[PDB]
RNA sequence: GGUUCGUUCCAUGGAAUUAACGUAAACCCUUGCUUUAUUUGUAAAUAUUAUAAAGCAGUUCACCUUUAUAUAGGAAAUGAU
C-alpha cells in the first residue's frame, strides 16, 4: 500500500520559519496527504497500480476516462509533496547559472514573482503555479510560467489532464473566446481520435517542472486567513513562499547546460 | 511390472557397505565418496506408507463397512454455502476481474472484520460481505 | 616438488553434463549481457547496418559441438537484439562478443572479358554447338552476309539453317545494319548453323549491348549443352541395350 | 572439426591474390610500400629467407 | 528526400535525451509517496530467501496438486485435502522436507560434493543457472542424455577436468592424470521435474549417487532420496525452492572455504586422484634405486 | 511427426552415445569464364578457332510461398545468369 512518507528538514515538527505554522503543516500535509492515500489506496487495493509509484499512476491514468478519479488522487499526491519538498528552512541566494536565465526569459527575478503570484490569484480557484523547463530538440533551454488546475499535472505524457484553462470563463462568443472554443474542440477531436497536436520527444523530456506552489485552500486558509481587509489571505500566502523557494535545489533539478 | 527397481532410497546404505571393505583383500580401503559422510546423520524418510487421512468433515457414523479411508477428503468451510448464496444473487459481480495471484500471502494478518468491508491489502469484492457477514453471524 | 596431500578433479565449465558444454557458456554470456543491457536504447531495424552473421555449420566447427538449430536460432535472436543498441551507448563487451559472430567469407569473382570492337569496327563472337565452333565478325554494312567464303545459300541447302544462323539479326530487326562475316568448322549442317546463332548473337551484343534482353526471349544468348552421349560397353549404343533372353 | 565442411574464401594470402599484376615493372615502382626497389627485399617479404 | 536526414537526427538525439531522462527520473520518480512492495517477479533470483517461509511457499502456489484424478496414490501422506478439484499439498510438509534437502544441499557442498541441479521445463533455465552459481555447482536445462552417468566415458570423454586443492587453487603435476581418468559423476543432484526425466534419476539409482526431487501429486516419490513435496508446475514454486537450495549450497561453501583458510580440510583427497598417488611413487621410487 | 533425390535435415522418444563400409563428397569427360603457352595447329591480326595445364562457377541472386517458428519449397521461352 501506499504510506506517508517524512518531509524534507522535520516541517511537520517545527514547520517554516514565517511560511506555515507547524500546526498549519501538518494539517496542510500529514492530515491531508494520508487523506488521499487513504482514498489512493481504496481505488488500486486490487489492481496493477498496487505497487506503482505516484507518478506512475499519473502517466499511466491520464487519458483513461474509467480512471480520472484514480489519476486526481495520484496527481494530488505527487503534486502536494512537489511543493513541500522544494521550500528551505532558511532563505537561500540563488545561484549565478538560474539567476542569469531567469533574467533572459522574463527579464528580472522579481518580474517572474509577480508572473507567478499574479497567476495564482488571477485563476480564482484551487491548483497549482508550476515554472516549466522547455527545451525543443533544435531549440534552447527555455523557462516558462504554467498554471494547472485542482488536480493537472504539467508533464507532456500526461497532457490530457493539463487542466491549464477553465472553460466556465475562457471560452464565449467574443473575439478571444471564440479561439479557445476552437482549441478546445481541436485538442478533445485529435485526442480521441489518437493523433498529436503538438510533437513532442520520447521519455517526456520536453517539460520538466522545477517550483510549485500549492493554491488549495487547505495549505493556506488556516495559516494566512480569509484575506479580507487586504491582511494575510491567498495574497500573503504566495509573497511569504517566495522567500524559502529552495533555489538552490531549484537551480540543480533545472539543469541549465553551461554555455557562457 | 514394467516398472524398474529404484533403489534411490538406499544410496547411503548401498554406497557405506562397498566402501567398508577393498576389493583387493589385504589392503585398507580407499576414501570413500565425499558425499557419504555428508548425509552421514540425515537418513531418508519413510515413503508409500498409507496413512488415515486428516477427516475435514465427520465420516459417516452408519457406515458399517466403510470404503476409501485412505482417500484425501474435501475441505469445506462454512462460508463455501454463503458464497454460493451471494455471487448466486449478484452473477455480474464475477466480472469484476480479482486477482487471486498472492504477493507475500500474509492478507490475512489486517484483516479486522468487526470495523466494516474496507480492510487493508484486499479489494472491496463478494468476499469481504461473506467475512463480514460470517462475524457478524458468530 | 612433492604433489599436494589434498587434490580433487573439477569439472572447469558448470555446463559439463549438457549436450553442448562450451555453446552454453557462449551462450550463457550472452543471456547476462541481455539482462544487463536491456535497458538502453535501440535503433529500428531500417537504420541497422546489416551484418552477415555466422551459419549453423560455422559453428558446430568452431566450437567442435554438435549445436541443434533449434537452439542456435534462439541464440542468433539475441546477437540481433544486442546489435540492434545504439552504437554510441553500446559498451565495448557488447563490441567485442559480437565481432565474433561475423561471417568474414568472400565469394570468388569471375567476371568475363568484355568484346572489344577492332580499330575497322568489327567485333568477333564466338559460338558452339554439338561439335561444331563459329568466328563471326559483325561489321556495320548492308546485310552480306558469307559462310567460308561461300554465301548464306550456297553453303546451307536448307532455308531453316539459313534463318537459324541469322536468327539474332532477325529477332532483333537488323538483318540490313551488319555485314556478317562467318568461318565455321566442324559439326555438321545444323549444328553449324545453331554455333552460329550464339556467335553473331555475341557479336551483336558488342555493338548494341542493350538487345540482351531481347536476345533472350529470341533463345539465341544460352548456349545449349546437349552433347552426343558415348557408347557404352554391354549397350548397343550410348542406352540401346541387346536382346535380353529370359530363359 | 573432422568431418565440418570448409567454406571457400578467397585466400588474400595466396601469392596469386596478393599481386593480381606479377610484372617486376609494376610491382617494384612503388606501389604500395616506400622504396621496396631491391627484389631481394621483396622476395623476403614473402619468403622465408634462411640467410 | 530529406525526410531521413531528420530521421537521422533522432539517431543522433537518443544519446542526449537518453541522458536528460535518466536524470529527470532520478527526481520527480519517488516524489508522491512511498510504496510498499511486497512481491517482485524477479525476487526469487535477485535474492532469493535462505529459508522459506509457509506464506512464501502459500504465495509461490507450492500446496497446488494436480487433478485428483492423475495422482499416485503412494504420495497421499504429503496431501492435505481436495479443493477446487486437485489436491492440496499440506504446506507444513512441504516445509519440513525443504529444510531437510537443503540440509544435504548443504553438507555435500561442505564436504567438497559436486552437486547438479537439473531443470529442464521451458521457463527453468534462468533458475537453475542461477541456483548453480550461488552454489559453485554444474548445471543442466536441457534434455539429459541417457547413459551422461553409467556411460560417462562415452559422453563425456573430451570434456576438460582440473585438479584443485582445498583453497580451489589449480594444482599442476596432474597432466598424466587428467589424460587417463574416469569422467566424473555428481555427487548430488537436484531435479526441479523428476516426472520428466526418470532416465537421469534411474541412473543416479545404478550409480549410488543421491538425488534431491520436486514430487508433485502425481510423480513417484521412490525416484529420488529425498522428496520435496510441492507444485513442480509453478515457475514461482520451483524459483523459491531452488533459490532456497542455492543459499544452502553457497551457505556450505564459504564454511569449507573458511576452514581451508584455518588449515583444516572438510574432505579426503577422492579414491580416483588416491590411486595416482601411490602409483607416482612407485614411479620415483624405481628411479630412487636407479 | 514432418521434410529431402537421399537414415538428407529438423523436432521428438521412461535410453541412448559413437565407429567402419556402402551412401554422400571427391574424381574423369563435357558446359561458361579467367590466366598461361603459340608449333607440326590458326586467313589476317591490336589474338577470336584449335591444342591443354591450373583456377572459378548454381539453385547463386531476385521473385513468390512457407508447418510446430525448428528444419524449407515452388515457379521453368518472355527476372538476372
Ligand atoms: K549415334
Ligand atoms: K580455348
Ligand atoms: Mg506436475
Ligand atoms: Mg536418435
Ligand atoms: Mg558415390
Ligand atoms: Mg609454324
Amino acid at each position: 500500500q501506499h504510506y506517508l512518507m517524512p518531509l524534507r528538514d522535520n516541517f511537520e515538527q517545527e514547520g517554516i520559519r514565517n511560511f506555515l505554522s507547524p500546526g498549519s503543516v501538518n494539517m496542510a500535509y500529514t492530515e491531508y496527504q494520508t487523506f488521499i492515500l487513504e482514498k489512493l489506496n481504496a481505488l488500486v487495493v486490487g489492481t496493477d497500480f498496487e505497487q506503482k509509484d505516484t507518478k506512475s499512476i499519473v502517466l499511466a491514468t491520464a487519458r483513461d476516462p474509467e480512471l480520472a478519479h484514480v489519476f486526481n488522487h495520484a496527481s494530488m499526491a505527487h503534486n502536494n509533496h512537489f511543493f513541500f519538498d522544494h521550500l528551505s528552512p532558511v532563505p537561500v541566494k540563488m545561484g549565478d547559472k538560474l539567476f542569469y536565465h531567469i533574467n533572459e526569459n522574463f527579464g528580472s527575478v522579481d518580474t517572474l514573482r509577480d508572473e507567478m503570484i499574479g497567476t495564482a490569484v488571477s485563476m480564482f480557484g484551487p491548483g497549482f503555479v508550476w515554472l516549466v523547463r522547455t527545451q525543443l530538440p533544435g531549440q534552447p533551454v527555455a523557462l516558462r510560467v504554467m498554471a494547472t488546475y485542482l488536480a493537472g499535472s504539467p508533464y507532456p505524457g500526461a497532457h490530457w489532464r493539463r487542466q491549464e484553462m477553465d472553460a466556465q470563463t475562457s471560452i464565449g462568443s467574443s473575439p478571444q473566446g471564440l479561439s479557445n472554443g476552437q482549441r478546445f474542440f481541436e485538442r478533445s477531436a485529435a485526442g480521441f481520435k489518437g493523433n498529436k497536436l503538438e510533437p513532442t520527444a520520447p521519455g517526456g523530456t520536453d517539460l520538466i517542472p522545477i517550483l510549485c506552489l500549492n493554491t488549495w485552500e487547505y495549505a493556506w486558509l488556516r495559516e494566512y486567513g480569509t484575506g479580507v481587509g487586504g491582511m494575510g489571505g491567498k495574497l500573503a500566502y504566495a509573497q511569504s513562499w517566495w522567500n524559502m523557494i529552495d533555489w538552490a535545489k531549484v537551480e540543480e533539478e533545472a539543469r541549465l547546460e553551461t554555455r557562457i | 511390472g514394467k516398472g524398474r527397481i529404484f533403489q534411490a532410497a538406499k544410496v547411503y546404505q548401498r554406497a557405506s557397505e562397498a566402501a567398508a571393505t577393498n576389493i583387493v583383500s589385504g589392503l585398507p580401503p580407499r576414501n570413500p565418496p565425499l558425499w557419504l559422510k555428508a548425509i552421514e546423520s540425515i537418513p531418508p524418510a519413510e515413503i508409500n506408507t498409507r496413512p488415515y487421512p486428516i477427516q475435514h468433515s465427520p465420516p459417516n457414523p452408519r457406515a458399517r463397512k466403510p470404503r476409501n479411508l485412505f482417500r484425501p477428503t474435501k475441505i469445506v468451510y462454512p462460508e463455501d454455502e454463503l458464497r454460493r448464496d451471494f455471487y448466486r444473487d449478484h452473477p455480474w459481480e464475477l466480472a469484476r476481474p480479482r486477482m487471486i495471484i498472492e504477493l507475500d500471502g500474509k492478507d490475512a494478518r489486517f484483516l479486522d472484520w468487526s470495523k466494516g468491508l474496507r480492510q487493508r491489502g484486499i479489494p472491496l469484492s463478494g468476499e469481504s460481505v461473506v467475512q463480514r457477514q460470517l462475524w457478524l453471524m458468530e | 616438488f612433492k604433489l599436494h596431500p589434498y587434490a580433487r578433479a573439477v569439472p572447469v565449465s558448470p555446463s559439463y553434463f549438457t549436450r553442448t558444454p562450451r555453446f552454453y557458456d557462449n551462450y550463457l554470456s550472452l543471456e547476462k549481457l541481455m539482462e544487463e543491457y536491456e535497458d538502453l536504447p535501440v535503433i529500428p531495424a531500417t537504420a541497422v547496418e546489416r551484418v552477415a552473421w555466422k551459419t549453423l555449420e560455422d559453428i558446430r566447427k568452431e566450437l567442435g559441438e554438435q549445436v541443434k538449430a533449434s537452439e542456435f536460432a534462439r541464440c542468433l535472436a539475441l546477437v540481433k537484439r544486442l546489435n540492434s543498441i545504439h552504437p554510441d551507448l553500446k559498451p565495448q563487451e557488447i563490441k567485442d562478443v559480437l565481432d565474433s559472430f561475423r561471417r568474414n567469407v568472400q565469394p570468388f569473382t569471375n567476371v568475363a572479358k568484355p568484346i572489344p570492337i577492332d580499330q575497322f569496327g568489327r567485333a568477333c563472337g564466338v559460338g558452339k554447338r554439338k561439335a561444331s565452333s563459329a568466328r563471326a565478325f559483325v561489321v556495320e554494312g548492308t546485310g552480306e552476309v558469307l559462310v567460308n567464303g561461300k554465301t548464306l545459300a550456297e553453303y546451307f541447302g536448307r532455308v531453316h539453317d539459313r534463318e537459324s544462323a541469322v536468327w539474332a539479326l532477325r529477332a532483333t530487326n537488323r538483318i540490313d545494319k551488319y555485314n556478317v562475316w562467318v568461318k565455321v568448322e566442324g559439326g555438321g549442317t545444323t549444328g553449324q548453323a545453331e554455333a552460329i546463332t550464339l556467335a553473331i548473337a555475341k557479336a551483336l551484343l558488342a555493338h548494341e549491348p542493350a538487345l540482351k534482353p531481347a536476345l533472350r526471349r529470341a533463345g539465341c544468348v544460352t548456349r545449349d549443352p546437349r552433347k552426343v552421349e558415348r557408347k557404352k560397353h554391354g549397350h548397343v549404343k550410348a542406352r540401346k541395350m541387346p536382346t535380353w533372353v529370359k530363359r | 572439426q573432422e568431418k565440418a565442411s570448409l567454406i571457400k574464401s578467397v585466400d588474400w594470402n595466396l601469392l596469386e591474390n596478393k599481386f593480381k599484376n606479377l610484372n617486376l615493372s609494376f610491382i617494384l615502382n612503388d606501389a604500395s610500400y616506400a622504396e621496396r626497389n631491391n627484389l631481394s627485399e621483396l622476395l623476403n617479404k614473402l619468403y622465408y629467407n634462411v640467410l | 528526400d530529406e525526410e531521413a536526414l531528420k530521421l537521422k537526427q533522432q539517431i543522433e538525439a537518443i544519446p542526449g535525451n537518453f541522458k536528460l531522462f535518466k536524470q529527470t527520473k532520478a527526481q520527480t520518480q519517488k516524489l508522491g509517496a512511498g510504496v510498499e512492495v511486497r512481491y517482485i517477479p524477479e525476487q526469487y533470483l535477485r535474492n532469493p530467501p535462505s529459508d522459506a517461509s509457509l506464506e512464501d511457499l502459500m504465495a509461490a502456489q507450492a500446496h497446488m496438486g494436480h487433478n485428483t484424478s492423475l495422482w499416485n496414490p503412494a504420495n497421499a501422506r504429503y496431501i492435505y485435502g481436495v479443493r477446487q478439484g486437485i489436491h492440496i499439498i499440506s504446506l507444513e510438509t512441504t516445509a519440513t522436507h525443504l529444510r531437510r534437502a537443503a540440509r544435504v544441499v548443504e553438507e555435500v557442498a561442505y564436504r567438497g560434493g559436486l552437486i547438479l541441479f537439473v531443470g529442464t521445463r521451458p521457463g527453468q533455465r534462468p533458475i537453475v543457472v542461477r541456483a548453480a552459481e550461488l552454489a559453485k555447482a554444474c548445471h543442466l536445462f536441457t534434455k539429459w542424455r541417457p547413459g551422461t552417468i553409467t556411460n560417462r566415458e562415452q559422453l563425456l570423454g573430451g570434456v576438460p577436468l582440473t585438479v584443485v586443492d582445498e583453497l580451489d587453487r589449480p594444482l599442476s603435476g596432474f597432466e598424466d592424470h587428467l589424460h587417463d581418468r574416469r569422467p566424473l559423476a555428481p555427487d548430488l543432484v537436484v531435479c526441479l521435474n523428476p516426472k520428466e526425466n526418470m532416465t537421469l534419476l534411474y541412473e543416479c539409482s545404478l550409480a549410488k549417487i543421491p538425488t534431491i526431487g520436486i514430487i508433485d501429486t502425481n510423480t513417484n516419490p521412490s525416484w529420488v532420496t529425498y522428496q520435496i513435496p510441492a507444485n513442480d508446475d509453478s515457475l514461482r514454486a520451483t524459483a523459491l525452492i531452488s533459490g532456497v537450495l542455492g543459499r544452502a549450497g553457497e551457505r556450505g561453501q564459504k564454511r569449507r572455504l573458511e576452514a581451508a583458510q584455518r588449515g583444516v580440510v572438510t574432505w579426503k583427497t577422492p579414491a580416483d586422484v588416491q590411486g595416482y598417488f601411490e602409483l607416482a611413487s612407485a614411479r620415483a621410487a624405481d628411479a630412487r634405486r636407479r
